[PDB]
Formats: C-alpha cells, structure tokens, sequence
C-alpha cells in the first residue's frame, strides 16, 4: 500500500496549479481530496471512483483508475487558497490510506512594489532593536539570518481589506549592540532600489 | 449542528502521566475514528469505532485505548505518555464505515506535546514596536510589529486589539515559529506579526493598539521546583497608543 | 474456464421470534457458502476451508467490524421500510449483491433489494439508476439517487471489485470450483412413464431433455429439481408419458461441463 | 404479505439398495420467511442425530435448507419428512418412496 504526492507546491496569485496524488493500492474503492489550513481542521472537497473529471466551482478533480493517478486543479488562484491538500485512498477494505499532503504557497501579485528597510521604534520594555522589511515583490526570498544573535522571519502576506492593498514583510531583530538595519538583511538578495531611509 | 468537538485544544504532559481527549458529534453518525498527524506522514488511524458499541485497533494503537462511550462520544486515552506520543490528534466522524463515499467531519485538533521534564517549560515575552516615521511619510502607513520571543513548547495564539476589539484586517502573524537556536531539539520559540493601518488611523492619539499572546502550559496539578515562576497557562499582552 | 459467480445476501427480520438473529449475512461463490455472520454470534466466520485456509485472521476482524456497523444500518432501514408502509408485526428485509464471470471473459454484476421476500428496489448500473416497485421504494429511490458519488460508488464496486474478489477466491478453492465430476446417467421405466435420472455430478448446471423420434418435447416433457446429494455432487431426472397405442424411438440427452450424452431407449 | 410455502423432496444420496448403507435427504426449499422445523421419521417416528446444512439463500429471496441422516433401507422400514411452516395449517409428512 502507497501513496505520494509533492511535498510542497509554489504558484503566483490568479495562476493555475495541479496538485498530483499517486497510488499503489489493492482494489480501489474511491479517492479523496481533502484541504487543511494551517492549524485548523481538514474539511472535504471532492471526490472520484470512475474515471474522467469532475468540476466544482474553481475546483475540479481527475482520476485515472488504471494509472492510479488523480490530480486537484485550482484554477484563478486566491491567497485563501493557501493550505495544505491531502489526498486519501480507500482500500479493499474500505480503510482510508493518506498522503503525505501538498503544502500549497501563492505568491501575491505586487502591483506598485515599493523595497524598503525600515527602523521602527524601540519600546520601552524589551532590549531589542527591530527592522522591517517590507513592499517588495514576490520574487524576492529572505534568507535566515546567518549570525546567531540575529533573528529574521519568513516572508509574510498582509491584506488591509479596506484599502484592497496587499504588501509582502519580514523582520528581523537582535539585542546587540552593533546591529543596524541597513545589515540586518546583508545574507538576503533583496532588490536593488530598495529604500534605506536615513538614521538620526 | 456544533459539527465535531474535542477537548483540549492544547495540553503539556511529563512522561508516564495519564491523559484522556475527549470527543463529541451532534451530526448523528454512527462511525467515530481518532487519528494523529505528524510532520512528513499521512493521517495515522489509532482507533476507530463502526458503530455504537464496537470499536477496533488502526494502524498504530500501542500505547492507547478508546471508549465509545455513547453515540455522541468517543475519546482517546493515553495510559503512560511518551516522548513519541507528542502530535496533533485529530477526531472525526461519518454517517457510516465502508458504506460509499462518506467523508470524514474533522475536529478542531488536539496538539499534544510530551516532556521529560517540565523544567524546560516558558511563557512567552511580548513586546510591540511602534511604527517607522520614514514608513508614514513614505507609504502613507503605518505597520506595527508584535515580537513573542523565548516560549515553549508551540503553545501560542497571537492576537492584535484596536480599540478592544479584535481585528483580522492588515494581520500577518507567521504560520510556523521560529527557533531561536535551530541546533538544540529543545530550542525556545519566537513569534512575529504585523498590523498594518492607515498613517490617518495610526496619528489619532486615542487610537489603542494591543498585541496578545495565549500561552497554554502548566496547571495546578503540574509539579514545579524551579527557581523562575511556574509556566502556568497564561496571557501576556503589551499595548501602544496612536501619536500624532 | 465455466462461467462464476460471487454474492452475499443479507437477511433482516423486525420482530423475530426468541432465538432466532434479526441479522444474517452468508456469501457464496457459485454454490458453494464461504463466509457468514449473524447478529447472535456478531462474529464473521468463513464456510469454506480453502476460505480459512487463505484468508489471515486480520481479514476476519475488519470484516467483522463493518458487518456489525452493516447490522445496525439494516436494522434502521427495515424500521424506516416498516413505517413507511404502516405494517405492523414481524417483516423481513433483504440485500443481494454480487457479480458473474462469465465464459467468455465478459463480466455482469447486480443489487438488489426485497422487503417481504418480494422485489424492492433493483439497481441499474449501465443508467446509474435504481428501479422500484411501489411509491415507498420511489421514496427511497429519490434520496439515493441525489447521492450520485453513492451510484458511482456501486457501479466501480460491482464491475472492478467484485470481479477481482471472484478471481481471488477462485484460486483459492480451484480444487473444488473448477473440478468436473460426470455425472451417471440411467433410464427406468414406471400408466407408463420413462424417467431419465442423473446423479453424482458436479458442478451442478446440467441439461436433461427427452426426444421423440428426433424433435424436442418440451411442452409434454416433465422436469425434476437440481438436488444436492450431501457429498458435494448433485442429481437430477427428467420423466415423460409414453404412447400406449404407438410406439416411437424415445432418447434421452443430458449435457454436462460440454460434453454431450444421449440414451436411446429400445 | 406473500407468504411461500415449503417444496419438500426427499430421496437418497446414492441409489438405495436394501441393506447397503446410504444417506436420505429431505430438502426443503422455495419457502419464506425463514422459520422452519423439519423433522425425519422413522416408521412414524422422528430420528434423533439428524444432520442440516445452514439456511441458504436463493436468487428470488426464497431459502433452502437440506435436512440428512446416514441409514440402510429395509424392506419393512418406511421414512418420511415432517415439515412445519407459518404457511402449513399442520405439518406436512412426505414419505420417501423408491
Ligand atoms: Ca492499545
Ligand atoms: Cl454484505
């Protein structure tokens, strides 16, 4: 008994992306999709036991029983489309065998991007100093900090509902003495007219 | 039509302590199942129960048991709690087993975390940081940052207040933490998140801005001999105001 | 090979008398039983030794499982059959599922259902549709049916499932489903009547037909049962009326496993 | 309710020969519901070890059922099949004849 699927999938927001699930099974008694966000419960989406394609909004999922293989194609892509897909077959004796799952990552669509660096305010009750990184476009990656007193997080995508405006961010921060926001990002590649605003 | 509930939503244990998760249905169904879910594996049934009165091994049911206790419920026991143990378990339910194409109603989820000891048990530390001034005349926004370093185990939900509410829009808390030492098995955590508004929003001097971090660890019953207070589930929060 | 067959049935009973199960599921292959379960033992056992000679133990506990999950949901279906008809007292409930292999490799499969030893509803899986008899089998039919996954379901089981089974359990017991025992095959006389008897063959599809002078008799011919015997082998007879005032060239033809026979009486 | 009563055949395994050890079966099929008790007698007299396979099921939802013991005919013994069902007002008696 076996089955796969990637274990981790990258497509840019309003895209196209297929999501592969193979089996090895003995006997075949359906196939199920399933989507999990981060944290939060599966819930079902579709499923399939004769062959060919089933639609369902801007989902729709295939099956091929002879090459035990189906995929889950979600078409115009959303960032609430985020999440991981898991794929689970029935067996001959209708147990349910599972995938791995296929984390799903969108990349926003910047329009007006706009790099830059930015020192925000130290508070009061902590020690540590904390740049932002932020409005850059969705090609750009941040690396982890490579200095082991400097702490830098992933890549996050915030939408301000109200203004229709989604923008990219990650920040970095450290209690040393030396650190400075125009090096906080050094290991990274970030753009090249990325904004260093001037210090006091 | 409360769907599939189980308690609790999170839980710290030391090796050889006794735990039982419980699990509801107010759908009807008559098929109960209890799986764990652990990085890089599918869904692992434990056990399961066909019906009302009959329940059978899964794939991995050493070091469990069950009771169906009724229709509605059915809950997963750990007799001695071991490091391996440590997962998110996750309860579902359908109509019927083996009768077609019936899906699975998941649960919430259970995050289990097994230690050795309790001694390496922390609540986090909150802090916010208020907007850059070259991001306002910039961008015309404003962009809070809500650091929560040094907690463990992943215990945490993160939550912004304005104006005592609860606010979604313009939020990017990270999906995974962060190690602060990624060598050590054992290495604290650390959270970030954003709230981004308006420069007009952020300049209102009553404007009241505030983090919050829910941390869920020890309790009453929980043995402690540290020097430092004991890790007791809790709420750590830090505020900041507009300026204009 | 010859032609095969695979089914289980179900048997549910609403008010049954002290003793006897309210839940009964046996299946066979051809013939012959190979396994069974009942709401009194709750347990599915096989009826066939080259059935528990083949099978692991984790095979009869899984099964086990879903056959006592199976129970109760029949249980709930008669109570909503007897309801909906307004029948008070103790009525019965039935399921037949299975398939064939036939002999030249083409394949059918069927599910029905009965309430009353009578046809309820009949499942049509070329139409993915379901077949019934009265307006409370209509009910039924339309809550079926809006499951579609639940038709598609049925129709991969009976055609790809079922089928696989059967070829499984044929290897299992090969020794004894695809063995040929010819059948022994007399004439006697007994108002006078000539009774062409068979015995000892198997498997038990035979064809026994009288002749007269060279044409086919069947509206004057008289047919007995297929019966077994109690030690896997079966007999049959077929009789028909002589002719007290002529005389004809009566002979008799039994076909068996391909194979041809043919008694002329003197 | 349509109610089917019992078809009872009884008859031997092998043809019978006076003296020679051989087995009378009693099968009793085509009947619903399920309930049923059937008996072999003896001279009139029912027959202690008697063997039946399990219920069965057929293709029309009617059961069959094969009720057998081992015997040796004789001349003066006579066998019948006693058999009682919801349909029958009183149990029916098939006498085995060869
Ligand atoms: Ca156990
Ligand atoms: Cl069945």
């Amino acid at each position: 008994q076996n089955i796969d699927q990637p274990t981790e999938m990258t497509a840019t927001e309003g895209a196209i992306v297929q999501i592969n699930c193979t089996y090895q099974t003995s006997g075949f008694n359906g196939l199920f999709w399933y989507q999990q966000h981060a944290g939060e419960a599966p819930t079902f989406l579709s499923y399939n036991v004769l062959d060919g394609l089933e639609e369902k909004g801007r989902f729709s999922s295939f099956l091929s029983r002879s090459k035990g293989y189906s995929y889950l194609l979600l078409k115009e892509l959303q960032m609430k489309d985020s999440a991981s897909y898991l794929c689970a077959v029935k067996d001959s004796n209708y147990q349910l065998i599972w995938g791995a799952g296929t984390k799903l990552i969108i990349k926003p669509d910047i329009q007006n991007p706009d790099p830059a660096v930015y020192q925000l305010r130290d508070s009061k009750s902590s020690d540590k100093s904390v740049c932002l990184f932020t409005d850059f476009d969705s090609q750009t990656n941040v690396s982890q900090s490579k200095d082991s007193d400097v702490y830098i997080t992933d890549k996050c995508v915030l939408d301000m509902r109200s203004m229709d405006f989604k923008s990219n961010s990650a920040v970095a921060w450290s209690n040393k003495s030396d650190f400075a926001c125009a090096n906080a990002f050094n290991n990274s590649i970030i753009p090249e007219d990325t904004f260093f605003p001037s210090p006091e | 039509n409360a769907g599939v509930t189980q308690t609790p939503k999170f839980q710290v244990l030391k090796t050889g302590q006794s735990m039982t998760l419980q699990c509801a249905q107010d759908m009807n169904h008559n098929s109960m199942y209890w799986y764990r879910q652990d990085p890089g594996m599918g869904l692992r049934l434990i056990y399961y129960s066909a019906s009302e009165g009959t329940t059978d091994k899964g794939e991995v049911p050493n070091g469990y048991n069950v009771s169906r206790l009724n229709k509605r419920e059915f809950s997963l026991r750990l007799e001695s709690a071991a490091p391996s143990q440590t997962s998110v378990y996750f309860c579902a339910s359908s109509v019927w087993t083996g009768e077609g194409s019936g899906e699975l109603f998941f649960g919430e989820g259970s995050r289990l975390t097994v230690l050795e000891d309790l001694k390496n048990v922390f609540p986090p530390e909150v802090a916010v940081f208020e907007p850059s001034e070259a991001e306002i005349s910039h961008t015309q926004k404003a962009t809070l940052v809500c650091l929560a370093t040094g907690f463990y185990p992943d215990h945490v939900e993160l939550s912004w207040w304005v104006n005592g509410k609860e606010v979604h829009s313009g939020v990017c808390t990270d999906p995974q933490p962060l190690k602060e030492q990624p060598a050590l098995n054992d290495s604290r955590y650390a959270l970030s998140s954003r709230l981004r508004v308006s420069a007009t929003f952020w300049q209102n001097p009553r404007n009241h801005f505030r983090c919050q971090v829910q941390f869920y660890g020890l309790s009453e019953n929980d043995e402690w001999t540290q020097d430092r207070a004991k890790p007791v589930t809790q709420i750590v929060s830090a505020e900041a105001w507009g300026r204009a | 090979m010859r032609t095969h067959s695979l089914r289980y049935f179900r048997l549910g009973v609403s008010d049954p008398i002290h003793g006897v199960p309210e839940f009964i599921s046996v299946g066979y292959v051809d013939s012959h039983p190979i396994t069974t379960y009942d709401s009194v033992t709750r347990q599915k056992e096989p009826r066939a030794p080259w059935m528990a000679e083949n099978l692991a133990p984790d095979h009869w506990e899984r099964y086990t499982q879903l056959l006592r999950g199976w129970q109760q949901m029949f249980k709930v279906e008669l109570k909503r059959l007897q309801r909906h008809y307004n029948h008070s007292g103790s009525h019965t409930y039935q399921r037949m599922i299975g398939c064939e292999l036939l002999e030249d490799g083409s394949t059918t499969g069927f599910l029905q259902y009965a309430y009353d030893g009578q046809d309820f509803l009949i499942f049509n899986k070329d139409t993915l549709s379901w077949l019934a008899v009265d307006n409370v089998a209509h009910t039924i039919k339309q809550a079926w049916e809006a499951n579609q996954h639940e038709l598609l379901y049925q129709k991969n089981w009976l055609e790809e499932e079922c089928i696989a089974w059967l070829k499984r359990f044929l290897e299992y017991g090969k020794d004894t489903l695809q063995r040929t025992e010819p059948p022994l095959v007399r004439v006697n006389r007994k108002v006078t009547a000539l009774f062409c008897k068979a015995h000892g063959f198997y498997p038990p599809e035979i064809y026994m037909t009288w002749m007269k002078n060279g044409e086919e008799i069947v509206q004057e011919i008289d047919y007995g049962d297929i019966l077994p015997s109690g030690d896997g082998t079966y007999q049959a007879w077929a009789s028909i009326e002589l002719d007290p005032q002529s005389s004809n060239l009566y002979s008799c033809h039994v076909e068996h496993s391909g194979v041809h026979m043919v008694l002329q009486v003197p | 309710m349509i109610q089917r009563t019992p078809k009872i055949q009884v008859y031997s395994r092998h043809p019978a020969e006076n003296g020679k050890s051989n087995f009378l079966n009693c099968y009793v099929s085509g009947f619903h519901p399920s309930d049923i008790e059937v008996d072999l007698l003896k001279n009139g007299e029912r027959i202690e070890k008697v063997e039946h396979s399990d219920l069965s099921f057929s293709k029309d939802w009617s059961f069959y059922l094969l009720y057998y013991t081992e015997f040796t005919p004789t001349e003066k013994d006579e066998y019948a099949c006693r058999v009682n069902h919801v349909t029958l007002s009183q149990p029916k008696i098939v006498k085995w004849d060869r």
